[PDB]
């Protein structure tokens, strides 16, 4: 086990707010995992354990992954399938409101110091 | 648009005392105190989004761990659920139970018969097209369990610098039963060249890969998910 | 020699860094030597010439013409076509922008409700 | 954000004096000072990129000069090279030179060779799109070598403003034999209508165009880059 070493590395460097240099290039799974674990989309971990004092002490190491897991945050966000020039034309577009609130800015300011001016 | 977080949500699903351990007469450490909080003996409560005790059946699990994934992956958002514990302690009969059995199948199977409940309800100005995947990975390698004689598959990046593995098996599903077929025939490939399963799975993290596309042919938006449900490998220690 | 001429008008006035009505139009050639002459190309000029004192006079010269192209600065970009996945990112920052521009507003538009 | 400076790079070329200058008795003025200096009898040094000395062979001008133009190019850069001086200087055995003697052969043989040279060794994920054209300019007039049919082309201009021969002959290259055709081709045509071809070529301008596009199926990227091979008119005065 050098995937769950992979796995444990990953999580733990992402628990942190580290987000640099989490070793995602680690193992096979870490990286087809690495939108899972700190990436766009929802990841839910059911980690399973047993009930006997015997294995309480891998039990209590399954438990702290959880623990550190559920601090992990991602950015969710839906996918969008476009060509490059719906890419290039919606992009012309959040750049016609960009030179758009420009001057609504270039306005208030004049005013604020002109209205003051 | 905007993007929002979201903290990963944790299930703690524990198993019941088994045969043997019954039978050495072992006591049952847990103590579960709400939904979401666990005692071991007399140490600080664990909390988990979730925290399923043994009595918790197979449909509960998936309507408290998965049933809003597949909601969510249909809509263009990318779903990951997996099975993470030591060897014997849960983590398949999780992630796949008694496959065909209706009360005591688990998320994979599950998941298979939502997506397409889900779908066929839908408007059919919705175009869907599901096609899994199902790879497993040994001593850091991946093995095709739908093309056996691919054993050293490798990780690419995508057009937008996602990971990914490439030329893995990608079969068009197009209802419950054409992806309980396709987790049907990686089950018994898995055995090509194992002497010795539970060994096998004890070391290895099998992936199973729905990956979603939706088109609306009236409004042309398209939008696509990938849902990775992953059964990994024993976590126990050295 | 038209093609020369404009060639020459083109050169010389890069040379001063002028740029502005440089003669590109001058010809033909120099419009297609045009992203050539002062814009998106590495561009090599191997001047020949004769050793012979009989010809002193152009071999100087055209050290000379060689001495003014050097002088000339052109821009480098590689011409790679802009991927669909990555015209979305443009969109992406030039999105945060905008975000951080209504913010701009915001609160520079508090103030002027307050008076 | 942003594309980079960096100045048009001069290499001089001096020739060996010839049979005829031979006999009168020339002398040879040229004083040269390290590998970029040079003087004329005692005036003030010239300095350039580059200075090759008459005992400079086709190898090395081109190894002094278009071996990375290629590389450039290739990787998505405009590349232009030139040839400029006086009749009988140089120009057209530096740019075209013995075309097809493995020795004598100058920039335009050899940076055929080297295009596919390199392509061949090149990421076996894009793919390549090469395309010439061959034409004159005399008389400010454009005429089609691969065409006596056209004799006065037009300039256009595509949509970032670029300046372009209009409606002129592409023929699509994949391999050095195909290219030096081409030259072969145009080399010959240039004849039709021409008396004397010495006076002619010294008098007009022949431009050689290779336009390289390449595209990465992987990660789909395409990339385009312009070569230019121009060989010049007589520069003399009057
Ligand atoms: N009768 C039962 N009812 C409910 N759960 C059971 C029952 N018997 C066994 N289990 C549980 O026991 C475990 C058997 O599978 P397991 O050994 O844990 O798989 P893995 O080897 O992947 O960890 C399952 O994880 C599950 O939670
Ligand atoms: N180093 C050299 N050795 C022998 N011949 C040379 C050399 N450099 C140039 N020349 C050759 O090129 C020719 C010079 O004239 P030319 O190539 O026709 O140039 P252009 O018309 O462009 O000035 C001479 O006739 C000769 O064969």
């Amino acid at each position: 086990n050098k995937s769950l070493s992979a796995l444990g590395n990953v999580i733990s460097a992402l628990a942190e707010g580290t987000k640099t240099h989490v070793p995602y290039r680690d193992s096979k799974m870490t990286r087809i995992l690495q939108d899972s674990l700190g990436g766009n989309c929802r990841t839910t971990i059911v980690i399973c354990c047993s009930p006997s004092v015997f294995n309480e002490a891998e039990t209590k190491s399954t438990l702290m992954f959880g623990q550190r897991a559920k601090t992990i945050k991602n950015t969710v966000s839906v996918n969008l399938e476009l060509t490059a020039e719906e890419w290039k034309k919606k992009y012309e577009k959040e750049k016609e409101k960009n030179k758009a609130l420009k001057s609504v800015i270039q306005h208030l300011e004049v005013e604020l110091n002109r209205w003051r001016n | 648009a905007d993007p929002a977080e979201c903290s990963i949500k944790v299930m703690c699903r524990f198993r019941p005392l088994n045969e043997a351990e019954i039978l050495r007469g072992d006591k049952f450490i847990p103590k579960f105190k709400g939904e979401e909080t666990v005692v071991i003996g007399q140490g600080k409560p664990y909390v988990f989004d979730r925290v399923l005790p043994p009595n918790t059946t197979q449909e509960q699990v998936y309507n408290a761990c998965a049933k809003q994934i597949v909601k969510d992956v249909l809509e263009g958002y990318n779903g990951t659920i997996f099975a993470y514990g030591q060897t014997s302690s849960g983590k398949t009969h999780t992630m796949e139970g008694k496959l065909h059995d209706p009360q005591l199948m688990g998320i994979i199977p599950r998941i298979a018969h939502d997506i397409f409940d889900h779908i066929y309800s839908m408007d059919e100005n919705l175009e869907f097209h599901i096609k899994v995947s199902y790879f497993e990975i040994y001593l850091d390698k991946i093995r095709d369990l739908l093309d056996v004689s691919k054993t050293n598959l490798a990780v690419h990046e995508d057009k937008n610098r996602v990971p990914y593995v490439k030329g893995c098996t990608e079969r068009f599903v197009s209802s419950p039963e054409e992806v309980m077929d396709v987790i049907d025939e990686g089950k018994a490939n898995r055995h090509v060249a194992v002497t010795n399963m539970n060994e096998h799975s004890s070391r290895s993290h099998s992936i199973f890969l729905i990956n979603i596309k939706q088109e609306n042919v009236e409004t042309e938006k398209k939008l696509s998910g990938k849902l990775y449900l992953v059964d990994l490998a024993g976590s126990e220690k050295v």
